[PDB]
C-alpha cells in the first residue's frame, strides 16, 4: 500500500487529530445552529 | 410589491454557464487536435526561416507521455518531427499546388503510396508475443467451419491476370482475425503480404481479387525484413504500397472522368 | 473494550491519499446535498423575510 | 497551410470532374471543381437567406420583418402553387435556396469523393453522408412531391422549422406511435450508446492509471466482456456505430415518408392491425 | 470494386480467451465460451465468459426484482390471461401512486409496486455502475465508462426520482410501459408549455444528433482507413501511422480542420455524455423553474411571428 | 444435526465462495423487499401515528 | 466452544480490503436510503413547522 | 470446486452452524414480531 | 487471499471491535432517537 | 499557521500544483453559484428598484 | 511575524505565460458577461430613454 | 509528490497564510455585505 | 518554471504594480458608477 | 458430466433424500396452509 509501518502510525496520528478538529468545527456548528433555530 | 417579475431566471443563468463551460470545452478539444501534425508547413514559416511556427488558436498542449508496456518506450505528444523530402515536384510553384510523383508512381512513395515510418518493432500480444504472425507461426489459429481455406486461392490484380496463390495466412493473437494474405507471388516466387483491406473473395471460384494493384506489381510489394513477424514500420510500408494502385494502377485512376 | 489499539494499520490496508480525496469529495457532494435539502423544507433560512423583507421594501 | 506530415500526399489528379483546372488547395480546404461549385451554391444560397431576412414575411417596415436570429425564416408557397414555380416574394426564394443547399450538399459530398480518391482511403464518408443527404431531400424534395405541392416542404428558420416538425408531427394525433419513429429513435438512441461506449474505451486504455502503461486488445476485450459478456471487438464496433448512425438517418427518412403519402390516418391506429389479429 | 470492411468475408478461431488475468480479490469468471458464426460475420465470435462478483449478483438480482414486479403488474392488468397480455403488451404498464398520495408509500393496489420496482431499478442500476467501475479498476484502466454512465444515470434519476420529489408526487415520475412512457414523453411537453421551445431540450438534441453525426463519421473515417488497420486505434495512438493520417487529412481537406486518432474519442465521448446532461438539465428545470417554455421563449424574444392567417375568438372572455 | 447423509460433499460440487455470495446476495435483496412490501402493505408500522402523532405534533 | 470458534478463516477465503470498503459504501447507501424511507413517511422531520412555522412568522 | 475431502467437512461445519445460529435470530425477530403485532 | 492466518486473527479482532464500536453509536442514536421520540 | 504543525506533510502526499488549481476551480465556480443563488432571493440587489428604479427614468 | 513574504515564488511554480493570458480572457469574458447581466436589469443604459428620445423625432 | 521534507513545510507555510488572506478578505466583505444587507 | 528566483521577484513586483493600476481603472469605474447610478 | 459410475449413483443418493426432505417439508406447509385457510 506503498507505505511503511512507521508511516501508517504517523498518518494515522495526523488523520485521527485532524478528523477530531473537523468533527469539532462541526459540532461547533450544529450547537449554533440548535441555538438558533432548534430542529428536534 | 409582492410581483416585481425579475427578468432573469434559473434558465438563463444555466443556458449562460453552459455556453461558458463549451467555450472551454471546445478550446481544449482543439488543444488535443494539435498532438500531431502540428506546428503546420507554409511558406510563411520557411520565408522567415522559421521565425513563424504555425499553430493558429488555442495554442499547443505540453507534451504527454505514453508509456509503452514490455520495454516498448515513451511516446510524446506533441513532439518535434524531423522533417522528410517530399518525393516529388510542385505542379506549379504557386501556392496550394500539388506536387506530381517522382519517377513510377508506385515507386514514389507518395500520394496515395506515402507513408511515414513507425516503428522497425512488433506489436505485441499481451503476453509480449508478435501480435500479428502467419497461421504457421500461430498452430493453434485455424479456418472457421464454413469458410473457403484461404490457403490455396488464386491471387489476381485488377486486369484479371493471376498475381500468385495464397500460401498462407496472417492473423492476429490479440483480436482472432484475418489481417493479412500471404502472397506466393508466380512471376519471381517471393513472399509479400497483401492486408486484407484490399482483398476481395470470389469463394465459388477459390480466387482472391485486387482492384488495388495489377498483377504484375506484386512483384514489388515492400518486404519483411523476417518471414515469421512483421514491424509496425512495414505494415504501413506494405499498405501503402497497394494504395497506391489506386491512383496510379492505371494512366485512368488519375482522373478527370470529363 | 471501546479501545481500538491497531488501528492504525488500517493505513497498511487503504491507500491514505485515496481515502483522503475520497473524505474531501464525499464531504463537499454531501455538504451540497444536503444544503439543498434543508433549502427546500420548513428549516429554510432564506427566503424568509425575516427580520425584515426585502421584497417589499419599496413604495416604487 | 499543412500538417506536418501533409506535403508526402498532396499529390495530383483524382477528381471526377475539372482534371488540373481546379485541381488545386487553398489554406487547409481542397477545391476541386465541385468546391467551386459548392462554394456558388453555398454563397447565394446564404447570401439569399441574408436577402429573407432582410426584407420579412411583409415587407422590411413591418413587425414581422427581422435579423433576430432566432426568429429569422423562409417558409415555402402555400399549396395552391402545386409543384410550380412560385413568386420569389410568395415562397418561391425559399424554392431557389432549397436548390442552391441541395446542390452544395451533392457538391460537398463529390468533393469529398475526389478527396477520397486522391487519397487512396475508402469512400465510406461520403457514401455515409449522402444518407442525410438523402434525408434532406425527402425532407424538401421527395415528400413535398409525393404530395403534389413544394409547400409540404419545412421552412429554413431556426425555430420556424421546429413548429414545423412540431405541427407536422401532431396533425397525427400521436406521433410517438410511428413504428419507423419508433425504429429511428432507437437507433439514434443506440447509436449514441455506442459512441458513448467506444469513445470511453478508447479514451480508458490508452490513457490509464498512472502506473500502468498504455493498454491492450486483449484489455478491451476483456473489460466489455467482464461486464457484458461479449464484445464486438475493436473493428467492428467501427462497424456497428455507422450502421447505428446510418440507419437511425434511413428510419427517420422512411418514417417521415410514410406521414402523409402511405399514411393518411392518426398513428396509433395503425396499431390496430395487432389488436385485431385472429388471436385475440 | 474493393472489401468495405462490412463483414468478414472469411474468420478464424483460436481456443476462446478467458481474458488478461485480474488480480487477488476480483473473484473467478464463470461460464464457458460459445462462438456464433454469424456474430463473428460482424463481430468477435466469442460470447463470454462473463464476471460476476457481489455486486453484479446483487444487481442482477435487484434488476430481476424489479422487471418481475412490472412484469407481473401487466399480466394482473388483463385478467392474467396471457393471451390478452400478450394482445395490449405494447399498451401494458405500470402507472405511478396517484397524486392524492403525494411521496407517501402508497398501497400495493395503487401504486405502491411502482414504487418498489422504482426503487429496485434504481438500485440496481447503480449497482451495475459500481460493477463497471470495478470491472474497470481490476484492468488498470480509467473510468472514463462510469463518468459517462454516471451522466446517464444522472438522467435517469433526474426523470424519475429528483424532479418528482422536487415537484412532491410520485405521480409526476414516468410509468413502465412502452406506449405508456410514449405517452408521458408527450403528455411531459404538452404540460410545460411545448419542450422545442426549452434550451436544454434543444442543446440535448444537437447532441444526439451530434452523437450520429460524430459516429458516423469517425466510423466511416475507421472503415475507410480500415485496409491501413485503422481499426486498431491504440497503435494509431501511440505511433501514428498513414491510417491515422490520411484519416485526419480526409476532413482537413474537406472542413479545413482536423482532430486526431485519440482526439476524435474525446470529442466523441464528450458529445455524448452531452445529450443526457443537456437532457437531464432540462427536465429538471420543468416544473420546478419553468413551467410554459414557448412562454419562456418568448419572454426572451425567441418565440417567431408568423402573420396571423387563422385564429379563434377566447369562449372564456365572452 | 443429526446426520443426514455425505451431505458435506456438496462442496466437492459446489463452490464455497460462490454460495457465499449467492446467498449474502439473495438475502440482501428478500430483506429489503419483504420491508418494502410491508411498508407497502396495512402492516406499516410506520406512518401509523406510533406511539404519538408526529405531523400533527409540530404543525400547530 | 459451541459457536463458530474458526470464523476468522472467513478472511483466509474473502479479500479484507474489499470487504471493508464494500461494508463502508453498503452503510453509506442504506443510511441515505433509509433516511429517505423515514423522510416519505408521517415519522418525517422537516416540512413539519417544527418548533415554529417558518414560512409563516418574519415581519413581514 | 477444488476441495479436498476434509476441507469439505471444516467449511460445511462452520456454515452449517453460522447458517443455524442466523436461522436463530430470524426465529428471534419473528417471535418478537409474533408477540407485539399478530398477523395470524 | 494473501493472508497468513495470524493476519486473520489480527483482522478478525481489530474488526470486531471496529464493527462493535460503530454498532454502539447505532444504539446510542437509537437511544436517544428512542426518549424523544418513541416509534413502536 | 497549521495550526502546529507536521500538516505540511500533506504537501508530501497531495499535489501542490493540482491542490493548488483544484482550490482555484472549485472556488471560481461557488462564487458563480452563490452569486445566482443570492440572485434569485431577497438578498437581490439588481432588479430592485434599489434604490431608484431605471426603467422608470423615462418609459420602458 | 507572518509570512506572506515568499510569494513571489508562485512564478515558480504557475506558468507566468499562461497565468497573464489566462487572466487576459478571464477578464475579457467576465466584462461582456457582466455587461450583458446588468443590460438584462434595471440598471440597463441602453433602453432608458434618456437624454433625448430618438424614436420621437415625431409625436412618440 | 518529488518534494523534500523542507520544502512542503514551505509551500505549506506560504499556503496557509495566504488561504487565511482570502478568508479574511471574505470575512471583510460579508461583514460589508452583512452591514448593508443582512439576509438572517 | 524555468526563471532564476530574480525574475520571479521581479515578476512579481511589476505583475502586481501593473495589476494594481488595473485595480485602479476599475475602482475609478466603479465610483463613477456609483456616482451616476446608486445601486445600493 | 465428468463424474464417475458410483459418484452419481452416491450424488442420486443424496439428492433423493434432500429432495424428499424439500417435497415433505412442502406437504407440511400445504397442510398448515390448509387448515388454517381452506381454499377448495
Ligand atoms: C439552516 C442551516 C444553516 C447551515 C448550517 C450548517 C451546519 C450545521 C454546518 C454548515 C457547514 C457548512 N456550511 Mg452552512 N448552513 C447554512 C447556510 C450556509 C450558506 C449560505 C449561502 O447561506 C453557506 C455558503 C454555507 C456554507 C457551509 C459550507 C462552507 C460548510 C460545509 C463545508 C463542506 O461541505 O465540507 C467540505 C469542506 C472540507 C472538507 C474542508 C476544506 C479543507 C481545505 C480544502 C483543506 C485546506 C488544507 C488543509 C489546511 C490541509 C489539508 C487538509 C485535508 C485536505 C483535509 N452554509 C444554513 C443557515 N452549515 C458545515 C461546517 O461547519 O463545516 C463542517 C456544518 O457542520
Ligand atoms: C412533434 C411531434 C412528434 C415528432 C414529429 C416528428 C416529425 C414530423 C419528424 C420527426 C423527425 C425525427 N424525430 Mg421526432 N417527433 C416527436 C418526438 C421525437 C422524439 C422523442 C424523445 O420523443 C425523438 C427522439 C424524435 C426524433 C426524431 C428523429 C428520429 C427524426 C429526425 C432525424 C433526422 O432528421 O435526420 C435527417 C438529417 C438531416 C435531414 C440533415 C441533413 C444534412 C444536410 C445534407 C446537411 C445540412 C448541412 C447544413 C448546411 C449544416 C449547416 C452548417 C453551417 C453551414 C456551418 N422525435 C414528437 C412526438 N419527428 C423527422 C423525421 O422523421 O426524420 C426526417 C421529422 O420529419
Ligand atoms: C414528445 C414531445 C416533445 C419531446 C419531449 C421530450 C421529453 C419530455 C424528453 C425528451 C428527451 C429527449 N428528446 Mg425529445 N421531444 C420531442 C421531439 C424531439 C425530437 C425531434 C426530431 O423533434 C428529437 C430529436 C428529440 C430528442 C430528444 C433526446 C435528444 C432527449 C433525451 C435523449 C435520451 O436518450 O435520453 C434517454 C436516456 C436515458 C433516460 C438514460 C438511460 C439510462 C437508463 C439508466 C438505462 C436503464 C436501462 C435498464 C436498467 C435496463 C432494464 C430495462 C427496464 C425494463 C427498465 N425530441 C417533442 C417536441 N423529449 C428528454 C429531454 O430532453 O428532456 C429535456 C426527455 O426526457
Ligand atoms: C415488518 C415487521 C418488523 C420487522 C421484522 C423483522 C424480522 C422478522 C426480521 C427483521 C430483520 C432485519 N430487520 Mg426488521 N422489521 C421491522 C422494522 C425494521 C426497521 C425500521 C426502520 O423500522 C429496520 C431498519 C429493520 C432492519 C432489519 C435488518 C437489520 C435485519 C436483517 C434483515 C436484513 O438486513 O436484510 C438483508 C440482510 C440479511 C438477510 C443478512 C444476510 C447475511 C447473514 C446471513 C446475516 C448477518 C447479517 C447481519 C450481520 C445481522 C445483523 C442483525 C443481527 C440480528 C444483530 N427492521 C418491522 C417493524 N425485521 C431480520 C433480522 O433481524 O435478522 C434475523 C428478520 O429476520
Ligand atoms: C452576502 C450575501 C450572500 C453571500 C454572497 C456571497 C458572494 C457573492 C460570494 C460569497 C462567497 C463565499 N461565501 Mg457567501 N454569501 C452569504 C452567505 C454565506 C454563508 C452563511 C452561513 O450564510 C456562508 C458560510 C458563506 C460562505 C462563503 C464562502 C463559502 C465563500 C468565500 C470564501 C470561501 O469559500 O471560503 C470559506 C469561507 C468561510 C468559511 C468564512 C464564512 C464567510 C462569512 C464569515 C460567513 C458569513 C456568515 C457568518 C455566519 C457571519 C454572519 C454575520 C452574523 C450574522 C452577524 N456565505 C449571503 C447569503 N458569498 C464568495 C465565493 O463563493 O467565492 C469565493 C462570493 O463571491
Ligand atoms: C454598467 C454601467 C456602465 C459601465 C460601467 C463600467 C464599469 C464599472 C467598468 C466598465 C469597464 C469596461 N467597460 Mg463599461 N460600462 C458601461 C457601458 C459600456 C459600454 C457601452 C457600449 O455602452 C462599453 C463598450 C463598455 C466597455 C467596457 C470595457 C471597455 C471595460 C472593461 C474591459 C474588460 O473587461 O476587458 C478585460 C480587461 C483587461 C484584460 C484589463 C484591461 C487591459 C486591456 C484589455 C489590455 C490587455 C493587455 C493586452 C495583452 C495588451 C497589452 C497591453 C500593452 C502592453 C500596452 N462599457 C455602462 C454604462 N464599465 C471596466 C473598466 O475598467 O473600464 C473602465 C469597469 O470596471
Ligand atoms: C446520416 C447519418 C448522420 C449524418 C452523416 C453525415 N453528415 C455529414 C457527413 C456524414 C457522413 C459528412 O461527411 C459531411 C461533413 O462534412 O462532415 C461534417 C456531413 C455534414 N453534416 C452536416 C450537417 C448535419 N448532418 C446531420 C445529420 C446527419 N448526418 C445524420 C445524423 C444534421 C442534423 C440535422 O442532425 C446536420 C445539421 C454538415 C456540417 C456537413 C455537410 C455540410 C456541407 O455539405 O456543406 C455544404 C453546404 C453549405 C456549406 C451550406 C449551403 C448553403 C445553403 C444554400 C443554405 C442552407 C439552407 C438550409 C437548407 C436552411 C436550413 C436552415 C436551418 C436553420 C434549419
Ligand atoms: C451518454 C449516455 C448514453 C448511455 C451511456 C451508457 N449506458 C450504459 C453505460 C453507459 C456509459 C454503462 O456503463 C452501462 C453498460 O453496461 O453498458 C453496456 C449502460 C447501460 N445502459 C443500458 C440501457 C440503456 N441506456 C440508455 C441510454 C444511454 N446510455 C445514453 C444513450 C438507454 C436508452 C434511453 O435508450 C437504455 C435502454 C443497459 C444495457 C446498461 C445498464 C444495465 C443495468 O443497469 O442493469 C440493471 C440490472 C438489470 C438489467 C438486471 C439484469 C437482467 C438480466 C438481462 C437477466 C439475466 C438473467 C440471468 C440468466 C440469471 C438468471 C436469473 C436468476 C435470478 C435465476
Ligand atoms: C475499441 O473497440 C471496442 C470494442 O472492441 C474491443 C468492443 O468490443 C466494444 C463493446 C461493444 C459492444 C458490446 C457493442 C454493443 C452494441 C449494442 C449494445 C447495440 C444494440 C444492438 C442490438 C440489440 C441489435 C439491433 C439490430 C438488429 C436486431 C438488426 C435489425 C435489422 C433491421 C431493422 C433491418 C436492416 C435494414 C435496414 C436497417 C435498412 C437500411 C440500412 C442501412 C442501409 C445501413 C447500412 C449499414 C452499414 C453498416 C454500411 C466497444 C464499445 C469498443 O469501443
Ligand atoms: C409475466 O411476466 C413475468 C416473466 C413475471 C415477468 C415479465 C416481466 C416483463 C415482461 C416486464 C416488462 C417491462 C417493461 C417493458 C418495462 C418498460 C419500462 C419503461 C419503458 C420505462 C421507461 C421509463 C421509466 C423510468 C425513467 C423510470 C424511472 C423510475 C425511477 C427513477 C424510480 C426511482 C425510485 C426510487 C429510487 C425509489 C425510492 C424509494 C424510496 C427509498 C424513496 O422509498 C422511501
Ligand atoms: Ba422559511
Ligand atoms: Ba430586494
Ligand atoms: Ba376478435
Ligand atoms: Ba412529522
Ligand atoms: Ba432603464
Ligand atoms: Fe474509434
Amino acid at each position: 500500500t506503498g507505505l511503511t509501518d512507521d508511516e501508517a502510525k504517523e498518518f494515522h496520528a495526523i488523520f485521527m487529530q485532524s478528523m477530531y478538529a473537523w468533527f469539532g468545527l462541526v459540532v461547533i456548528a450544529h450547537l449554533l445552529a440548535w441555538l438558533y433555530r432548534p430542529w428536534l | 410589491s409582492a410581483g416585481i417579475t425579475h427578468y432573469i431566471d434559473a434558465a438563463q443563468i444555466t443556458i449562460w454557464a453552459f455556453w461558458l463551460f463549451f467555450f472551454g470545452l471546445i478550446i481544449y478539444l482543439r488543444r488535443e487536435d494539435k498532438r500531431e501534425g502540428y506546428p503546420l508547413d507554409s511558406d510563411r514559416t520557411e520565408r522567415s526561416g522559421g521565425r513563424v511556427k504555425v499553430v493558429g488558436f488555442p495554442d499547443l498542449p505540453d507534451p504527454k507521455t505514453f508509456v509503452l508496456p514490455h520495454n516498448g518506450g515513451t511516446v510524446v505528444a506533441p513532439r518535434v518531427e524531423a522533417p522528410v523530402a517530399v518525393n516529388a515536384t510542385p505542379f506549379s510553384p504557386a501556392p496550394g499546388s500539388p506536387l506530381v510523383p517522382n519517377g513510377d508512381p508506385m515507386l514514389s512513395g507518395f500520394g496515395p503510396a506515402a507513408s511515414p515510418d513507425r516503428p522497425k518493432h512488433c506489436d505485441l500480444t499481451f503476453e509480449g508475443l508478435p501480435k500479428i504472425v502467419p497461421m504457421r507461426v500461430a498452430k493453434e489459429f485455424s479456418i472457421a467451419e464454413g469458410d473457403p481455406d484461404p490457403r490455396g486461392m488464386t491471387v489476381v490484380g485488377l486486369d484479371g491476370e493471376v498475381a500468385g496463390t495464397v500460401s498462407d495466412v496472417w492473423v492476429d493473437r490479440s483480436e482472432p482475425q484475418i489481417r493479412y494474405l500471404e502472397v506466393e507471388v508466380a512471376a519471381n516466387k517471393k513472399k509479400v503480404l497483401l492486408p486484407i483491406g484490399f482483398s476481395r473473395f470470389d469463394k465459388k471460384a477459390r480466387k482472391v481479387k485486387v482492384d488495388a494493384i495489377k498483377a504484375a506489381h506484386f512483384a514489388n510489394v515492400p518486404t519483411l525484413s523476417n518471414p515469421d513477424q512483421v514491424t509496425l514500420y512495414e505494415e504501413d510500408k506494405v499498405c501503402a504500397y497497394y494504395a497506391g494502385g489506386k491512383l496510379y494502377a492505371t494512366a485512368e485512376r488519375a482522373g478527370p472522368l470529363l | 473494550f471501546t479501545m481500538n489499539a491497531n488501528l492504525y494499520k488500517i493505513w497498511l490496508i487503504l491507500d491514505p491519499r485515496r481515502v483522503l480525496v475520497s473524505i474531501v469529495a464525499f464531504q463537499i457532494v454531501l455538504g451540497l446535498l444536503i444544503h439543498m435539502i434543508v433549502l427546500s423544507t420548513d428549516l429554510n433560512w432564506l427566503d424568509d423575510n425575516i427580520p425584515v423583507s426585502y421584497q417589499a421594501l419599496g413604495k416604487k | 497551410a499543412m500538417l506536418s506530415f501533409e506535403k508526402k500526399y498532396r499529390v495530383r489528379g483524382g477528381t471526377l470532374i475539372g482534371g488540373d483546372l481546379f485541381d488545386f488547395w487553398v489554406g487547409p480546404f481542397y477545391v476541386g471543381f465541385f468546391g467551386v461549385v459548392g462554394f456558388c451554391f453555398t454563397l447565394l444560397g446564404v447570401l439569399l437567406i441574408v436577402w429573407g431576412a432582410t426584407i420579412g414575411p411583409t415587407g422590411p417596415t413591418s413587425d414581422l420583418q427581422t435579423y433576430n436570429l432566432w426568429r429569422i425564416s423562409i417558409a415555402p408557397p402555400d399549396l395552391s402553387y402545386g409543384l410550380r414555380m412560385a413568386p420569389l416574394t410568395e415562397g418561391g426564394l425559399w424554392q431557389i435556396i432549397t436548390i442552391c443547399a441541395a446542390g452544395a450538399f451533392i457538391s460537398w459530398a463529390l468533393r469529398e469523393v475526389e478527396i477520397c480518391r486522391k487519397l487512396g482511403i475508402g469512400f465510406h464518408v461520403p457514401f455515409a453522408f449522402s444518407f442525410a443527404i438523402g434525408a434532406y431531400l425527402v425532407l424538401v424534395f421527395v415528400r413535398p412531391l409525393l404530395m403534389g405541392a413544394w409547400g409540404h416542404g419545412f421552412p429554413y428558420g431556426i425555430l420556424s422549422h421546429l413548429d414545423w416538425v412540431s405541427n407536422v408531427g401532431y396533425q397525427f394525433l400521436h406521433f410517438h406511435y410511428n413504428p419507423a419513429h419508433m425504429l429511428a429513435i432507437s437507433f439514434f438512441f443506440t447509436n449514441c450508446l455506442a459512441l458513448s461506449m467506444h469513445g470511453s474505451l478508447i479514451l480508458s486504455v490508452t490513457n490509464p492509471q498512472k502506473g500502468e502503461p498504455v493498454k491492450t486488445s486483449e484489455h478491451e476485450n476483456t473489460f466489455f466482456r467482464d461486464i457484458v459478456g461479449y464484445s464486438i471487438g475493436a473493428l467492428a464496433i467501427h462497424r456497428l456505430g455507422l450502421f447505428l448512425a446510418l440507419s437511425a438517418a434511413f428510419w427517420s427518412a422512411v418514417c417521415i415518408l410514410i406521414s402523409g403519402p402511405f399514411w393518411t390516418r392518426g398513428w396509433p391506429e395503425w396499431w390496430n392491425w395487432w389488436l385485431e389479429l385472429p388471436l385475440w | 470494386p474493393e472489401y468495405q470492411n462490412i463483414f468478414t468475408a472469411v474468420q478464424v478461431r483460436a481456443p476462446a480467451y478467458p481474458g488478461v488475468p485480474l488480480p487477488k480479490g476480483n473473484l473467478p469468471r464463470i461460464g464457458r465460451p460459445i462462438f456464433s458464426y454469424w456474430l463473428g460475420k460482424i463481430g468477435d465470435a466469442q460470447i463470454g465468459p462473463i464476471y460476476l462478483g457481489l455486486t453484479g449478483t446483487l444487481s442482477i438480482f435487484f434488476g430481476l426484482v424489479a422487471i418481475s414486479i412490472i412484469g407481473f403488474n401487466m399480466l394482473a392488468s388483463v385478467h392474467w390471461d396471457v393471451f390478452q397480455f400478450l394482445k395490449h403488451f405494447f399498451w401494458l404498464g405500470l402507472e405511478p401512486p396517484p397524486p392524492q398520495y403525494g411521496l407517501r408509500i402508497p398501497p400495493l393496489s395503487e401504486g405502491g409496486w411502482w414504487l418498489m420496482a422504482g426503487l429496485f431499478l434504481t438500485l440496481s442500476i447503480l449497482l451495475w455502475w459500481v460493477r463497471t467501475y470495478k470491472r474497470a479498476e481490476a484492468l488498470g484502466m480509467s473510468q472514463h465508462l462510469s463518468w459517462a454512465f454516471a451522466a446517464a444515470i444522472f438522467f435517469y434519476l433526474v426523470l424519475g426520482f429528483i424532479r418528482p420529489v422536487m415537484m412532491g408526487s410520485w405521480a409526476k415520475a414516468v410509468p413502465f410501459g412502452i406506449f405508456p412512457h410514449l405517452d408521458w414523453t408527450a403528455a411531459f411537453s404538452i404540460r410545460y408549455g411545448n419542450l422545442y421551445y426549452n434550451p436544454f431540450h434543444m442543446l440535448s438534441i444537437a447532441f444526439l444528433y451530434g452523437s450520429a453525426l460524430l459516429f458516423a463519421m469517425h466510423g466511416a473515417t475507421i472503415l475507410s482507413v480500415s485496409r491501413f488497420g485503422g481499426d486498431r486505434e491504440i497503435d494509431q495512438i501511440t505511433h501514428r501511422g498513414t491510417a491515422a493520417e490520411r484519416a485526419a487529412l480526409f476532413w482537413r481537406w474537406t472542413m479545413g480542420f482536423n482532430v486526431t486518432m485519440e482526439s476524435i474519442h474525446r470529442w466523441a465521448w464528450w458529445c455524448a455524455v452531452l445529450t443526457v446532461i443537456t437532457a437531464g438539465i432540462g427536465i429538471l428545470l420543468s416544473g420546478t423553474v419553468v413551467d410554459n417554455w414557448y412562454l419562456w421563449a418568448v419572454k426572451h424574444g425567441m418565440a417567431p411571428a408568423y402573420p396571423e392567417v387563422v385564429t379563434a375568438v377566447n369562449p372564456y372572455e365572452t
